[PDB]
RNA sequence: UUACGGCGGCCACAGCGGCAGGGAAACGCCCGGUCCCAUUCCGAACCCGGAAGCUAAGCCUGCCAGCGCCGAUGAUACUGCCCCUCCGGGUGGAAAAGUAGGACACCGCCGAACA
RNA sequence: UGCCUCCUAAAAUGUAACGGAGGCGCCCAAAGGUUCCCUCAACCUGGACGGCAAUCAGGUGGCGAGUGUAAAUGCACAAGGGAGCUUGACUGCGAGACUUACAAGUCAAGCAGGGACGAAAGUCGGGAUUAGUGAUCCGGCACCCCCGAGUGGAAGGGGUG
RNA sequence: GUUGCGUGGUUCACCGCGGAGGUAGAGCUACUGGAUGGCCGAUGGGUUACUGACGUCAGCCAAACUCCGA
């Protein structure tokens, strides 16, 4: 009901964030904007 | 300009300051707001009163109204919270003068067996209190139109301080008692 | 009254997280439908440093309006600062809501050389 | 009926009068049963640590208990 | 916030069969109304058995 | 002499010590019953003494109770071993301290009063005497 | 310095309430919504330009124990340590409640008229 | 049978029982962050449906409501209610502490990067706080390109998450 | 506990000073509950002698009550 979904960067594709979410609720991927140390910034992150 | 205001201005003042010896001049008593109210009971049946209640008091008023939700939930109502239950609205200013001029003037004696608002309905404070029972004989709205049908209540709040202050005013501004 | 107690109410929970040090004094303002007031605290000891208001020769030295008033108490408040030696202060809205006459007198002070 | 969970050790860690160094829990609790004063922070669970080395000082705010560091 | 929330509230004119005309502003009708009642032509603003038997015999 | 209600089923023996410093004076009627022990007094005791006062005077005069039994006491089960959880309620009672007043009376016969209160103190699991209103 | 407008200290011995007196500067009430800004609707509020009118209100001054608040001394409850077989006693602390009473605040900085 | 809250528990901490009461093995993409604004329940009076109790108006009301969820301690200065913008529900650290047999657990100012909100001061390393969890071993996956059994690769291993 | 090597009064006792408390007790119109007797009378009962709510006047009780408080 509630996964372990994770973070990666839209750009670099590196994943960096996992966390959870509930699956009815927000059915389609979740986007943020996290700070990618890869990157050197914030960059937007979808699910994967 | 509304003409119930220049009326008053120019003669309710003066009217009330002989019936009653106020040391100051804005010791007056004086109408504050009108606010006319739906409380419908449709809110866990069907859920439309946008239409039913919005769409109408927009146009008897002047002003679009402000959706009130229900503030607990009752099992024997069948009453939920979070759900608009009454639309509220209230007028002030020329509007609000031109809103109690124009029922005053049409509306009040145009309801079904209209035998006088009662004299009695004070709140004890200087506020009076009445409401009909259906759709409203305003002009504004017609029949053709219309879902169900549904009544309204005003509330009128002045800066009077007693009742018999209250209903001098409104007896001068035209309200039709026993 | 209810205005009264309103204002005072916000001035409160805004001075709640607001002090203003000797350093850093309180850039507080008292604005009536007349005139405004201004002054330096330093919450420390309750001893003003500096102060002004808009009853002065500003009071018809009125390039305009309240708002040009208020920009002209500001550089005089400033200017009143820099002679006492204050150079960083900490802008108080005194429960008014920040904008119009309020903003004339903090962007006046702010380049009249206020860092705030 | 048995169960039961662990003592938490809560209370006053440092009293008055109290020489602390820059850091030190002062205070373990449930909510603000005391206050920050000054030079003491909150902490995430109400924790009042001291924020500056300095002598202990509790006192009152007007109704609040308060905990203040006086260097 | 009055920019497209609130309706129409434009001067309009009420004419009576009566003869009571007065001029205020209205909502979205914008044309005049036409009423053949008012507050100066309403009633209330301007106000047995023995005999039936007697009458009958 | 049941309570309605209790917050507790189970609680602990109410303490026997000290002196009692409230209820030690006659307040409702003239005559009354002064504890001079502890104890425990049950409903039982308490409807046995009152029967007697009635049915001694057997008219005229008021009769005021001022205790109530709404302390628990609890039993376990008669045939088991120790210690299997703690045994459920069984009596009321109410906890008595000297010089707490336990019944009042008013009555027109200071000797018929005197003799009535005297059956009542004997039937209580006390050393009781009888103290006038002064 | 007098008595006013702010900012604070303190958070009822300071509060609530009642009774009287004031509008120089000021503080407010107040006039409109053209401009900034805003109403889960309303220029009611906030914000904007002002002084037609006024202390009626807020506010300030003085007087009220009315509700509320503070509160002894003494005594008692309780109690550390000894004596003592319990009873109780010695010695050192010491309430709560109640009573007498107190009390319609006090203190600092800035500004205006007056100084 | 593990974890959280109260009483027992004797005014620091800690303290047993097959002692007395309850909860947890979650939930929320907003119920998180920030800026600004507001005050509740109850009672009284008046008002078509509407009545004890729906929404409305006016008084009284300082916390007797409310808090995602047990209880405790807190919160009206709001931590309660409403709205705008956002993702800090970050990365690299961390002086110094609480607790503690050990292993664990807990708090933390402040520095830097890159950001959110705010005019600024500032606040922000999830949630008013305390439960919502499982050591080591052995494996999986993504990334870094650290070792690479003659050499160059590769297999396999290694570090970070 | 003992013992080797470090440290040396840091331990402990009494006196003074600065601190947090909620036990004993007490109180409760200071809350949450229990509870005696009156006054008033909410409802229910067949015009009410019957249940007698809320307050209020006196007297009370509590490990999971505390305006207090050793
Ligand atoms: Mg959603
Ligand atoms: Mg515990
Ligand atoms: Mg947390
Ligand atoms: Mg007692
Ligand atoms: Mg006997
Ligand atoms: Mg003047
Ligand atoms: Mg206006
Ligand atoms: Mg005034
Ligand atoms: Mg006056
Ligand atoms: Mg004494
Ligand atoms: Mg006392
Ligand atoms: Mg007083
Ligand atoms: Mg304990
Ligand atoms: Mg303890
Ligand atoms: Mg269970
Ligand atoms: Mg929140
Ligand atoms: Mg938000
Ligand atoms: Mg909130
Ligand atoms: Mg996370
Ligand atoms: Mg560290
Ligand atoms: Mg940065
Ligand atoms: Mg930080
Ligand atoms: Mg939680
Ligand atoms: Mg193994
Ligand atoms: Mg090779
Ligand atoms: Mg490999
Ligand atoms: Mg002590
Ligand atoms: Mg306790
Ligand atoms: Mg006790
Ligand atoms: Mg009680
Ligand atoms: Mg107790
Ligand atoms: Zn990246
Ligand atoms: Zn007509």
């Amino acid at each position: 009901v509630r996964p372990k979904i994770t973070l990666a960067c839209e750009v670099c594709k590196h994943r960096n964030y996992i966390t959870k979410k509930n699956r009815r609720n927000d059915p389609d991927r979740l986007e943020l904007k996290k700070f990618c140390p890869n990157c050197g910034k914030h960059q937007a992150h979808r699910e994967t | 300009q509304p003409r119930l205001k220049e009326r008053y201005r120019s003669e309710i003042r003066d009217a009330l300051r002989k019936q009653f010896g106020y040391g100051n001049v804005m010791q007056i008593p004086t109408v504050t707001k009108v606010v006319v109210n739906m409380g419908v009971g449709e809110a866990a049946r069907d859920a439309k009163l946008i239409n039913g209640a919005v769409n109408d008091l927009a146009l008897i008023t002047g002003q679009k109204p402000e959706v009130r939700r229900a503030r607990k939930s009752i099992a024997q109502f069948k009453l939920r919270e979070g759900m608009p239950v009454g639309v509220r609205v209230t007028l002030r200013g020329d509007r609000m003068w031109e809103f109690l001029d124009r029922l005053t003037s049409i509306a009040l004696p145009r309801i079904r067996d209209f035998r006088g608002l009662s004299p009695k309905q004070f709140d004890g404070v200087g506020n009076y209190t009445f409401g009909l029972a259906e759709q409203a004989v305003f002009h504004e709205v017609d029949v053709d139109k219309i879902d169900r049908v549904r009544g309204m209540d005003i509330n009128v709040v002045t800066s009077a301080a007693t009742d018999d202050e209250g209903r001098a005013l409104l007896r001068a501004l035209g309200f039709p008692f026993k | 009254a209810t205005r009264r107690i309103s204002r005072l109410r916000r001035h409160t929970r805004l001075r709640k997280k607001l002090s203003g040090t000797a350093e850093r004094p309180r850039l507080v303002v008292h604005r009536s439908a007349r005139h405004i007031h201004v002054q330096l605290v330093n919450d420390l000891n309750g001893t003003t440093v500096a102060a002004a208001s808009s009853i002065e020769a500003d009071v018809r030295g009125v390039p305009g309006d309240k708002k040009a008033r208020s920009v002209r108490v500001g550089q005089l408040i400033a200017e009143r600062a820099k002679a006492a030696g204050i150079d960083t202060v900490v802008f108080d809205r005194g429960g008014y809501t920040y904008g119009g006459r309020i903003a004339a007198l903090a962007d006046a002070a702010r380049e009249n050389g206020l860092s705030f | 009926n048995g169960r039961d969970s662990a003592a938490q050790r809560l209370g006053v860690k440092r009293y008055g009068g109290q020489v602390v160094k820059a850091g030190e829990i002062l205070v373990r609790q449930r909510g603000t049963k005391f206050h920050p004063g000054v030079n003491v922070g909150r902490g995430g669970d109400d924790t009042l640590f001291a924020k500056t080395a300095g002598a202990v000082e509790f006192g009152i705010k007007r109704g609040r208990k308060t905990v203040s560091i006086v260097g | 916030m009055k920019s497209d929330i609130h309706p129409a509230y434009e001067e309009t004119t009420v004419v009576c069969g009566c003869g009571n005309t007065f001029q205020t502003r209205s909502t979205k009708p914008g044309g005049r109304i036409v009423v053949e009642v008012c507050s100066q032509c309403h009633p209330f603003y301007t106000g047995g058995r023995v005999a039936r038997f007697e009458k009958r015999y | 002499l049941i309570p309605r209600k209790v917050k507790h089923r189970k609680q602990h023996h109410p303490r026997q010590r000290g002196i009692a410093s409230g209820g030690t004076t006659v307040n409702f009627g003239d005559y009354g019953i002064q504890a001079l022990e502890h104890a425990y007094v049950t409903n039982r005791q308490i409807e046995s003494a009152r029967i007697a006062i009635n049915r001694h005077i057997k008219r005229g005069g008021k009769v005021w109770i001022n205790i109530f039994p709404d302390r628990p006491l609890t039993k376990k089960p008669a045939e088991t071993r120790m210690g299997s959880g703690k045994g459920s309620p069984e009596w009321w009672v109410a906890n008595v301290k000297p010089g707490r007043v336990l019944f009042e009376l008013s009555y027109p016969n200071e000797g018929v009063a005197r003799a009535a209160l005297t059956r009542a103190i004997h039937k209580l699991p006390i050393k009781a005497r009888i103290i006038t209103r002064e």
